[PDB]
């Protein structure tokens, strides 16, 4: 059986810790909702 | 239950102890997420009933109590934050510059952010705090690293 649990607000916040790159990916979505890389 | 608008973790007692299976948002008084974090069963808040009411197993995406209500968008350009709620852990904000998927449909905004897999269903922020999507749907890279679409619904 599955809750929910409050955790927290929805705001953006000033000096987060800023990370991750940004690729540019060929990709293909199934039937199913499956991303998959298209080389 | 509680209906108060923020983000919310989804669990189970079904498995060993309380597990954490993914992540919502609460807008407007309806419950969003990623699809493969309920499979569209119903959820519980409190004493309180929250049933499916839309979702799409291609989109990865459903709503609870009403219609899907998130439609801000991802400009493009600007750094964008993933508000990661991770399994037993507190609430964090991640900043980012999104990465581009591109599909034989058109492109749409990728977060470049690795977390465990019930976190799935965490929102992500443009600068004026307003939900552009949810993090959890994505592809494993070259490296083993994952990277997940910034999935958004449509708001009739
Ligand atoms: C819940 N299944 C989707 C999925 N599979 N690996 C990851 C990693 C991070 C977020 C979502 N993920």
């Amino acid at each position: 059986d599955m809750y929910i649990e409050r955790a927290g607000d929805i705001t953006w916040e000033k000096d987060a810790e800023v990370t991750g790159n940004s690729p540019r990916l060929d990709v293909a979505l199934d039937e199913s909702g499956d991303f998959s890389l298209v080389e | 239950g509680e209906t108060t608008d923020g983000v919310y973790r989804v669990m189970t007692r079904r498995l060993l102890g309380s597990t954490q299976v993914g992540v919502g948002v609460m807008q407007e008084g309806v419950f969003h997420t990623m699809w493969h974090v309920t499979k569209g069963a119903a959820l519980r808040s409190g004493e309180g009933r929250l049933d499916p009411y839309w979702g799409d197993v291609k989109q990865d995406l459903v709503s609870y109590c009403g219609p899907w209500k998130l439609d801000a968008a991802w400009d493009g350009l600007s750094e964008v934050q993933l508000l990661a709620v991770p399994p037993g852990e507190r609430a964090k904000n991640i900043q980012t510059l999104p990465g581009i998927f591109k599909t034989k449909d058109g492109d749409i905004g990728a977060v470049a952010l690795d977390y465990p897999a019930g976190t799935s269903g965490s929102p992500i922020l443009d600068k004026c705090g307003r939900v552009i999507g949810l993090y959890g749907n994505g592809v494993v890279i070259k490296n083993g690293s994952y990277v997940s679409a910034i999935t958004q619904g449509k708001r009739e």
